[PDB]
This record gives structure tokens, sequence and C-alpha cells, in this order.
RNA sequence: GUCCUAAGGGGGGCUCAUGGAGAACAGAAAUCUCCAGUAGAACAAAAGGGUAAAAGUCCCCUUGAUUUUGAUUUUCAGUGUGAAUACAAACCAUGAAAGUGUGGCCUAUCGAUCCUUUAGUCCCUCGAAAUUUGAGGCUAGAGGUGCCAGAAAAGUUACCACAGGGAUGGCUUGUGGCGGCCAAGCGUUCAUAGCGACGUCGCUUUGAUCCUUCGAUGUCGGCUCUUCCUAUCAUACC
RNA sequence: AUGGCCAGAAAGUGGUGUUGACGCAAUGUGAUUUCUGCCCAGUGCUCUGAAUGUCAAAGUGAAGAAAUUCAACCAAGCGCGGGUAAACGGCGGGAGUAACUAUGACUCUCUGUAGCCAAAUGGAUUA
RNA sequence: GACUAAUCGAACCAUCUAGUAGCUGGUUACCGCCGAAGUUUCCCUCAGGAUAGCAGUGUCGACCUUCAGUUUUAUGAGGUAA
């Protein structure tokens, strides 16, 4: 055939000449396999020989960030609306809203439910 | 902010997982990830879901979600 | 584009996938009958908002040569054109051109009769407001063709002609006038283009009775010389976009009345039939 | 699909987000928002500053007649005319595709 | 699968198993395998922690030990029954016979032991 | 080598190049006034009909340097409150208003003491001599990763082994946080600001419900036995 | 059986072999009982199928004065195109309609207080 | 990953061989005269380098010029008190 290297295997899979590659990869491995696996083998600091940290581990930086907020006019607007019509009618959505066992949910709306949803009895008020 | 769980049988144990020390938001329908593949780990007995919030021009705190 | 206004020019000039209202342009040949500037003067009235108009001479035959067409549609955006020629084999000849990709796509003349012809200054009626969409009616048994010939041809550049701006919702005040395009299949027909405005009288009912009276132009029409377009540039002409605001369908995935997304599950039916209990040792006699 | 586009799509290379990607940036030593290009960005900080620490090699391979207020101009925009050229170079193969 | 398929989007879909003890999680988990993958066992409380489970490649499967909601109505008999505790480490079985015999009809318990004429627990023990 | 509250957007006012006639210096060419001036100026593009109470040029307002929402489009996501993207809506700017307009443009990287390539006529050498090819040296040119070549040497060891190096504190305790108000007082009294104990006010079931227990990286025990502390459960007194 | 599995530096070398499919060799599973979710066709298995598409050495042809250069040709394998141990894998179905056939795309729809059936039993709750 | 002469994730014996270690340990009389130092400047870092600076011995040159971690004077910065 072509032959097992990796360079063959590159060259018959036709590959970028040139591209970088992570080290590990080869037939069985792809990059974000690689990096995956490469996950579970994180976590241990880069030590001198008298065992004093140089390098930290990941997520371990210890360095203390600029803990800033710049100003901005987003900050003073409403993110969220709704319209008066819009609301009655998700209240009557709400109102000849049935239940049914074969109808599953998979994603809820984000809204005013404390618009839309309907008060308390009046005894327990 | 992160401390290292550690993981395994050994003496020698693996350390890449991640709790988070801090009260943290996950929002809706939050479904955890599996633990093979959980890094971070946030959890329950610090998640929140309302906040005390003051309104500076009328002076009423209300609790809102 | 350097400069930010030819920058939106430029945007407002890129294909979208809601495209704008189709733009014409109205032009004249050298020898331009008077009853044919007219006559263009007339659907310029009609149709003015998205409309341009030329002033010069031009010397373009358009059943021999389109590259000044073809020119003209890329330097002035224009998807619709109206030419108008005069002729001693052809009189007065309106000739009706539509475009695709700044390349001509069909053409379509009109013969206009000129001893018929009223314009729309010789009624004496309350006219149409500039930028009003036009009701439409298309009468006749000649473009119910099953063959796509000249007056099915006639009756998609003439809807493509009074379509204006699409808009989801309408005024009632905006049902008072209405174009009707009659022609018979049968020496040759005639295609008469009639406006008239509309009245509402009581009738003792829900519905009001409608009468009619006539706004102008009046004209009558030989369909003439064809270009039909070529079957994979109508095949890309004919191609219609999707808007991002049509949701493409899932199978078991909804949306229910409150906006949540709703998954269905099949479940089957139930068939213990198969089923062997266990022989316990207290069912056996 | 230009030659960074395909190169990204390769590498599993994700585009950068709105926010990481905004034309700000806290300087500690002021204490003062700035922005990283533009006008009066910090690629071109200390052009106009009164006191600029050179070094002597710096003005002995230095050319006569320049000064030490245009290089990051000059840097800019040779990575301006990189940039430019590879554009042009991208838009003369979706031309020819 | 049609879970999995409304959750396609996700990585995997996870399922976890819930109920009393000895109600049947681990054999359905194993039964849904085809390999005993899970411990069974018909003493209660065999399952001890929580066990992940690979069934498909976008399919896992949770074993859970087994929950019992505390109740004020729920007494020990009525527990013992429903099969929450071995019956090794209670005190005086016998007296939990009668709720048997009324649970049972007469002569299945009959058949089942090969004996009758009896007046009531004490006897039939 | 300099200069700029950036470009852009909206609204308002004005008309430009040029020619003629005039005005101390001023004389072809400085500034001013009038007339005539289809744009022959300027700005964008490459009209065979771009723009004149404007798309030109000056004023006013914004300059907030890339907003928010989306069950929708496309792509991706072992960090799935989804991200990027398209579209739509809202917001924003301006104007009296009709309206108008914005909420970016791009790109793998590395060498330049590098890579590829050309010429040498009157350049030198191929060492037994010469000629013709060829090859090396030296010199002088050309282009710049589309046509300038290239840039793929992984793990595991709980079967193990060797050479070494290691193994906050006169802290703590009984009374929450955030925000507002009052306030004796401290200050200030050419500014009447700023701190402020004591408090107070908002958020965090008619004796109910029991159908909402919310994640081990950090590990404790048990026996035997002695002593100390008081921050006192019991016995003594009050 | 001028065969498989091996061994040897080689050998007119040795073993299996004083052997021949009810045998030998290599595997996986592991008494008996129970037992083979449905569905293929992506990786892989192999194909007495077409191609020269990739294509070494030797050989062939042309140019030059020769070194040399340029061309075809090029076995196996790969590639292309087929059938699968369908092992791994992946896998909601059921009907259609239409694009013609290659990719389909679209529309509709899913919810017996101890019996029946099987060659006594209906079992792994296995002595 | 068991056993193969108390030796087994590759037995024992002799040799190459005085193998290699940047790592560990150690490194032998007396007196006298001087006598120290930690980003200064450049380079891809950690498993990095040079280099400035500080020192001792000898000399040689007219050991010639004098210089100086100091003050004052003139003038900057601080016009800041007053
Ligand atoms: N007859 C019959 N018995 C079953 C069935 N399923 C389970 N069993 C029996 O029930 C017992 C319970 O099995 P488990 O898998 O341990 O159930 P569990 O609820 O997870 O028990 P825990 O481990 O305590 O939580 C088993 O010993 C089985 O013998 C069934 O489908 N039919
Ligand atoms: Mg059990
Ligand atoms: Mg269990």
């Amino acid at each position: 055939g072509t032959g097992k290297k990796e360079k063959n295997r590159l060259l018959r899979e036709g590959r970028t000449p040139g591209d970088p590659h992570v080290k590990g990869e080869n037939f069985y491995r792809s990059a974000k396999k690689i990096k995956t696996l490469n996950i579970l083998k994180e976590g241990k600091p880069i030590r001198d020989s008298k065992g004093k940290i140089v390098k930290a581990a990941s997520f371990q930086s210890k360095e203390v960030p600029k803990a800033v907020i710049e100003p901005n006019r987003k900050w003073f607007t409403n993110t969220r609306v709704i319209s008066q019509d819009t609301l009655q009618s998700f209240r009557e959505a709400m109102a000849e809203k049935q239940k049914d066992p074969y109808t599953v949910l998979l994603k809820s709306n984000k809204l005013p439910m404390s618009l839309i949803r309907d008060g308390p009895k009046l005894e327990d008020g | 902010m992160f401390k290292v769980v550690k993981t395994g049988k050994k003496t020698h144990k693996k350390g890449w997982k991640r709790i988070v020390t801090k009260p943290t938001f996950v929002g809706p329908d939050f479904t955890r990830r599996p633990v093979k593949y959980e890094r971070f780990i946030r959890p329950m007995g610090l998640r929140y879901k309302k906040a005390n919030v003051t309104h500076p021009t009328l002076n009423v705190t209300v609790q809102l979600p | 584009p350097r400069n930010a206004r030819s920058k939106r020019a430029l945007e407002k000039r890129a294909p979208k996938i809601v495209e704008n209202p189709k733009t014409c342009l109205f032009l004249r040949g050298t020898t331009c009958s008077q009853i044919t500037q007219d006559a263009m003067n007339d659907l310029y009235a009609m149709r003015q908002v998205h409309a341009k108009r030329f002033h010069k001479k031009n010397a373009i035959h358009p059943f021999e040569d389109a590259t000044s067409l073809c020119f003209f549609s890329e330097k002035n955006d224009c998807s619709l054109m109206v030419f108008g020629s005069s002729n001693k084999k052809r009189p007065h000849t309106l000739t009706f051109v539509r475009m695709f990709d700044y390349k001509v796509l069909d053409m379509l003349e009109f013969y206009l009769d000129p001893d018929t012809y009223r314009s729309i200054s010789q009624f004496k009626t309350s006219k149409i407001p500039i930028g009003m969409r036009p009701m439409m009616v298309f009468a006749g048994t000649a473009f119910e063709s099953p063959v796509p010939n000249a007056f099915t041809m006639a009756k998609s550049m003439l809807i493509d002609f009074f379509r204006g701006e699409p808009s989801d919702k309408i005024d009632v005040e905006g049902l008072r006038f209405v174009v009707v395009v009659t022609a018979d299949e049968p020496q040759k027909p005639i295609l008469r283009l009639r406006v008239y405005g509309i009245r509402t009288k009581r009738s003792g009912t829900r519905l009001p009775r409608v009468e009619v009276e006539e706004h102008g132009p009046r004209m009558d029409f030989r369909l003439g010389r064809m270009r039909e377009p070529d079957p994979a540039m109508l095949k890309e002409a004919m191609k219609k976009a999707k808007t991002p605001q049509e949701e493409r369908t899932k199978k078991n995935i909804s949306m229910d009345l409150l906006g949540d997304k709703i998954g269905r599950i099949h479940m089957g039916k139930t068939d213990l039939s198969k089923l062997q209990t266990r022989k316990m040792k207290g069912l056996k006699r | 699909e230009t030659k960074w586009q395909a190169f990204a799509r390769r590498r599993g290379i994700k585009p950068k987000t709105r926010e990481q990607r905004r034309n700000l940036q806290y300087n500690p030593t002021t204490g003062q928002w700035e922005r990283k290009w533009g006008y009066k960005g910090a690629n071109k900080r200390g052009e106009t500053d009164p006191i600029i620490e050179v070094s002597a090699a710096k003005e002995a391979m230095r050319p006569e007649g320049t000064s030490v207020r245009g290089d990051k101009r000059r840097e800019i925009r040779a990575r301006v005319k990189k940039n430019q050229k590879q554009m042009l170079r991208n838009q003369r193969i979706a031309a020819e595709k | 699968r049609q879970f999995s398929v409304l959750h396609k989007d996700r990585k995997q879909i996870s399922v976890g198993l819930i109920g009393y003890p000895n109600v049947g999680k681990s054999s359905i988990i194993n039964a849904l395998r085809g390999k005993a993958v899970a411990k069974v066992a018909p003493i209660p409380g065999e399952t001890k922690v929580w066990q992940y489970v690979t069934l498909m490649k976008r399919i896992y499967l949770i074993d859970c030990p087994g929950i019992v909601p505390p109740n004020q109505h729920d007494t020990p008999e009525d527990l013992l029954l429903r099969g929450v505790v071995r019956v090794e480490n209670v005190e005086h079985p016998e007296q939990y016979i009668p709720a048997v015999l009324r649970k049972v009809k007469q002569h299945h318990m009959e058949r089942t032991y090969e004996l009758r004429g009896w007046k009531d627990h004490i006897e039939f023990l």
C-alpha cells in the first residue's frame, strides 16, 4: 500500500500540509479526543527540584485579577419587555392550558409568570 | 475560587476536578453533567435563585428571582 | 466602498432573502409617438413611487440587442422596464421587460390601439392617491392556458407591475380602486386594461353593494413579439428563498401556546398476551 | 471559505465572543479604561508622552531623520499591509472560484 | 431511544432509576443491558451507592439505593410487607403473620404449604 | 515629520469651478462687491442620464468605540446561565414632523543571518596539456509562503528500580447582610459639605404541613488509665 | 500433503508425523437449565470484478559527443467498483407522496384471586 | 509475571570497566598581607544564559595629570509655606 506512518496517513487522508497538530494524535485519536483524554491527566503543577511550584496547575493560578466594571449605558436599560396584548394572550394560553401525559417539556419559555398565572383563591387570600 | 477534588483509589490521587467554593446561579432546566465529564462542580447547597434587590429611588427592598 | 453612503447603496443593491419592491424604468426609443408617451406617462402615474424616468432618446432595439438594457438595469437597480417605440410596422408599441440578475429574463411587446386610447385626464373623476396599491382583477379564458404563452406572461408581468409593496395588513380604506385586465382565448385577441373607482352602497345586509366607475386610463393592446426565459435561468428566478422567521419543521417537536418547546413520545399498544405469568406452587391445583 | 476560515474549521478554533472582542481594556497603572486600538489606542501608547526612554543601540541602528515616536506607527502600518495583502489574496481566490 | 432523539442536542441522556428497595431497579438495568452489570439480591439495600452503566453511546443508566419517604400513617407492618426491612433483624416476626394471612387468600396458603385446618396464625405456624 | 472632543448619523442654512466689471498697497496670481454662470467645482464611482433650497460646503445635537430579546436560520459546543451568525422586534440619535440612520472591517503562524531563481562577458579552478559539456568558488542581480521550499519523535507502570531532597498563632467566644431615615456628638462655620455610637424601617401557620432529607479532596474511633480548666448538668449556699 | 502449524545461522535439517477432517492447529465461551431486543451496511472481513488511476528494480524508445535528460511500460499492494464474520458499530417506528434513478425532501399518523397459547413444563428465584 | 540452586518484569560467573552522574559524602601543617557580592545591560522561558559592578597578585608609565557619594556661588525642579 502506501505506509502505516503518520505522514503517509496524512497524505492518504488529504490533510493540508503544514497544519499544526496536538501531541499524541494518531489513527485512533482526533484533536478533540486528545484534549478530552488530557483533561483527565490535567491537575498537577510544575515544580522545581526543591518542590516549589514554578507553574501552577490548571485553574489554580493564584494571581489576583483586577475586578473592575466599566461604565456602560446597557446597565441602566430594560433587558426584557412585554406588551399588554402579549400578556393577555399568555393569560389566555394559561387559561386553556391542559395536561397531556405523552408530551414532555424540553425548554421552558422565560416569561414573567407572576403577571401571567392566575391569582390565589379568595379564601386563601 | 476553585479547590482540587482528589479522585482515585491509589495513594497518588488524580486532581483534575475543580469545585466552586462560592455561590453560583445555574439557570432554569439545569441537568448536571455526568461525573466522568464534570470538571467544574457546582454544589447543590450553594445554588441560589432569588436575591434581595433594593430600588434606590423608591427605597423598597423586594425579593426577586 | 470607502464612503458610508456608498456602502449603504451597495448593501441595498445586494441580494437579500426578502427582496426589495421592484423598480421600473420608463424609457423611449429614438422615434416614439405622442400616444406612446402618454401611455408611459399614465403607467408612471400609476407606479410613480417605485419608478425612474429617462428623458433622452435611446437608439435601442431590444429584440436585436439588450446590452444597453442590461447596462441601465445594472446602473439604476431597475428590474422592470417600459420601453416606448413607434414604427411603420409597429405604430405604438410598449415593450415590457422583466430582468433577473441584471440580465434580460423575458420580454413582451404590446401594441396600443390609438383610436380607443383614453388617458387619465380624459375622465373627470377622483383619482388614486400617490403610492396607494390598487386591487387587481384578471378576467377571461386567455389567462388559464395550461401551456405558458403570451397571455399568461402578460398576466404575470402586469401583476409585477401592479404589485406595489407587499404587506401583511391593509386598511379597509385601501380598497377604493381596481385594475381590470380582460382577455379571451380565440383574429388576434385584444387585451383590455381598465381602471375603476370603487364605491359602496347600502344593500340591507352585512356585505356592501359595490358599484364601479371608470378612472382611467383606457388601453387596448394586441400581444406582440416574444422573448421567453431560458429554463435554467427561469428555475433560478422562480426559486423561493426561505425566511429565518419561519421554523423548520422537526418531527415530534412543537411549540405550545405558552412558547415552551414540547416533545411528543409514542408508547405504543401494550401487548401482554405473550406474557406467561409465574407458575407458582400456590397456583397449581 | 477563506484560508483562515478553513484553518479554523480544521483546527476547531471557535469564534471569539462579542464581550471578548471588545475595543476596551482596563489599564491598571493609570487606573483608567482605554481602547486597545483606534484613536488614542493602547497600540500607540507613548507616542504623545513627554518622556520616552530609548536604548543607545536602538538609536545607533536607527536611520537618520527618523525618531522613536513613529516606530509604533511603522509597525502598525506593516501589520495593516500584511493583513490587506492576505485579504486581497482571499478576494482574488474567491473571484476565481 | 425516543428520549435520546428528543435530546439529540446533548452529548447523551441520563436515566436514573428510583423507587422502594427490592422493586427491581438493578434487575431492570441488568435486563436492559442483557448482562449482569449491577448486583441483584432479594435482600433489601443491596445497592448502597449510585452507579453509572453505559447502555448505548448516548444513553446512561444510573442505579440508586432504595428510598422510603417518611409518613406518619405508615406502620412497621406496612413497611415490612412492602419489603423495606430484612426479616432476620426484626423482633417477634410472628406478629406480622396475620397481615400476611389477610393479604393472601386461604386456599393459596393451603396449596403453597400443603397444609390446612388451622384456626389462627399461631396454630398455622 | 506633524495635528486632531474619532469617524459616522440626523436636522438647518448657503451655492460651487470660471469669466466680466470695479476696490490704497495689490501689480497675470492675496482680499472684498456686483453680474452671468446645469454643475463644466467638490464628494463618490467608473453612465450610454450620480448629486444643486444636495449626496457638495459650513453650523446645532449625539459621539454611547460595536446595546437587549428570541421557543426562529446556519455552524459549533466534554466550560450546553449556550456561543458565533442571519433575520425580526425593541431601544437609541436627530428633527416641529413626515421620516432618516447606526449599533464594525479583516486575517492561520514561523524564516529575511531564510527560501526560490538569473547572469558573469574582459572572473578563477577542476592540480600531465588543450577544446567542448559539466561542476565548484567568487561577484552582481530578481521575487517574497497562490508560482518561496518546508514545518507529524506517542503513552503507561498498583510488577518495578536508582541518585537525591522533604514531611495562622497575646489567633479565638453572644447577638446577620444590604439599602434608607433619625441622631447626642466630631467637624465646619469666606465652602455647610463630610464621619457618626444609640436606634428604627424594608426583604429574607388562627398553635400548620408531614406529597420538596439538595454532592466525602480534607476522617475518625473504641479500650485501659491519670491529671487539669470552668465556659456549673447534679449535689451545697444565695 | 511440493499443505497447515512450528523450529533452525544454514543444511541431502528437524518436529507435529508410527499423523490425514469422528484429524491437527488457533481462538472465544465455559456443567445442566435458560438463552439469542429489532434493523442495517459506517469501520472492518473478503472479491475467480473491472481499471491502469498511484505504480520500485529490470527491460523499451528519443535527443546529445557522452556523462545525462525526457517519455511511455510498470507485478503485488493501495485506490475504484462488488458480496459480508455483519465481528465492531450505529439504530424511535409506520404509511405514503412527487422530486424521477444517485442525496430522497415533504405530508400524515402513533398511546385470571389466577388466563390464553405452546411438546409435563413455561425455568437464571438453577440442585 | 509464577519457577529456573536462599538470586527473576529477565538467573549466575568473568571481562569491556577504574563505564556515567550535573546528585550525596569526604577532601590532611602554621603564621603573615589584602579581601568580596545578589535584575547593571542584553538576549523565548522553565530543567536558561552571558555581562556590568565589587577583589587579589604582578608589572610598567613623568605614580604626569590632580580629583571628590561634601559645602558655597549662579541657575533649574519643587513658587510649596510664609
Ligand atoms: N418474579 C420477578 N422477580 C423479580 C423481578 N425483578 C426483580 N425481581 C426480584 O426482586 C429482587 C430485587 O432485585 P433488585 O435488582 O435488587 O431490586 P432493587 O429494588 O434495586 O433492590 P435494592 O438493591 O435493595 O435497591 C431480586 O432478587 C429479584 O429476584 C421480576 O421482574 N419478576
Ligand atoms: Mg435488593
Ligand atoms: Mg439494587
